[PDB]
């Protein structure tokens, strides 16, 4: 990673997300870098850019 | 904002495709407008907030 | 063989100052398709909107 | 000649009595026949020339006939139709000094017109400017349900091993199934 | 095989078994979102994205 | 000459021609508004504006 040890703690114990509650919005989470870039879209019509 | 769209503004049910199966156009005509006008409030107290 | 940019009619009897109007009864939109007879030949062609313009001299085409 | 023909239903008998370029629209809606008229100076024989030629309504009889068709050109002859069909879409009209036109946008046939009508301007500005929302039209169609609850037993009286005689017919008592 | 059909945590449908044979998942949400047209300025050109 | 009356910009009856003779222009908006009162203060003065 190119992020520094402090950077690395702090985006490993706040990133928490709502685990649970996550899929409450339509997202393509991921990055065009992994090759994956997972688009994910719900019903409801919320979006998070 | 996800479970206020499933509420009851004043209507027979608070599922799209359900009260037109069940009920004259007409009365669907205002079935339909209760329903947008409660979710264009809880809208625009989501976009307020 | 291509409208281009014709048929703009006034929608209403409405005088309007400079502004900007938005029309939704406007019909024609630009750069279509036309089917020019250019021989002329009797053909009944379809209908609900129409351009029937005329290019002779004279009123050729008045009826 | 047409005219002449047959009188046998008439009704709302209306004269008025009193290159070249004289363009026509025709409009039927709720019995209404709305006529537009223009007119501009041209010189090429090739097509309909550039321009834009806004048009003058003149008459706006109603008739209450829904008209479906158009025919009887002149005769003993350059004569061309130029028609063109329409579908409904949203214009941007512009309104210069002295109430015209001079300049219309139609927002159907590129995404830049669209975004000149949904912000109300000629001249645009750099950026980013959301428009409107797409949509996925559905093509197909699935429909699915539940197979077979109680197979009708039509295997045993078409295939069985042996059919009684004419005088001596058995008929059988299938419901249910 | 008790369950006959599935909701999601947005209180929509998510899938359900086939009712005929081969008993599989259902629908997913399809593409949507707000188209935004890119302009990199009339006066200057007239290209659009 | 084919146009009979004519809207301003907010969507409201400006002008239109007068019907029997002499067609000119029409009506224009008339005077309106909050009407506020300036007070010095009731222990001051009984005065008011």
């Amino acid at each position: 990673t190119k992020r520094s040890f402090i950077e690395d703690l702090l985006f490993n114990k706040v990133t928490l997300a709502d685990a649970g509650f996550m899929k409450q919005y339509g997202e393509c989470l991921g990055d065009i870098n992994a090759r994956d870039l997972i688009c994910a879209q719900k019903f409801n019509g919320l979006t998070v850019l | 904002l996800v479970k206020q769209l499933s509420s009851n503004f004043g209507a027979i049910s608070s599922v799209l495709n359900d009260i037109l199966s069940r009920l004259d156009p007409p009365e669907a005509e205002v079935q339909i407008d209760r329903l947008i006008t409660g979710r264009l409030q809880s809208l625009q107290t989501y976009v307020t907030q | 063989h291509t409208s281009s940019m014709r048929g703009v009619y006034y929608p209403d009897e409405i005088f309007r100052s400079d502004t900007l109007y938005l029309t939704q009864d406007l019909f024609l939109p630009f750069y279509s398709n036309v089917t020019g007879f250019h021989t002329g030949n009797p053909v009944i062609p379809f209908k609900d909107g129409i351009y029937f313009a005329a290019t002779e001299k004279s009123n050729v085409v008045r009826g | 000649t047409m005219i002449f023909d047959n009188a046998f239903n008439c009704t709302f008998e209306y004269i008025s009595d009193a290159k070249h370029l004289r363009e026509f629209v025709f409009k039927n809606k709720d019995g209404f026949l709305y006529v537009y008229k223009g007119y501009q100076p041209i010189d090429v024989v090739r097509d309909l020339p550039s321009g834009f030629n806004t048009l003058k309504p003149i008459f706006k009889l109603p008739l209450g006939i829904n008209i479906t068709n158009f025919r009887a050109i002149l005769t003993a002859f350059a004569a061309a139709y130029f028609v063109g069909y329409l579908k409904p879409t949203t214009f941007m009209l512009k309104y210069d000094e002295n109430g015209t036109i001079t300049d219309a946008v139609d927002c159907s046939q590129n995404p830049l017109a669209e975004l000149k009508c949904s912000v109300k301007s000629f001249e645009i500005d750099k950026g980013i400017y959301q428009t409107s929302n797409f949509r996925v039209v559905p093509s197909g169609d699935v429909v699915r349900f539940p197979n077979i609850t109680n197979l009708c037993p039509f295997g045993e009286v078409f295939n069985a091993t042996k059919f009684p005689s004419v005088y001596a017919w058995e008929r059988k008592k299938i419901s249910n199934c | 095989p008790f369950q006959q059909f599935g909701r999601d945590v947005s209180d929509f449908t998510d899938s359900v078994r086939d009712p005929k044979t081969s008993e599989i998942l259902d629908i997913s949400p399809c593409a949507f979102g707000g188209v935004s047209v890119i302009t990199p300025g009339t006066n200057a050109s007239s290209e659009v994205a």
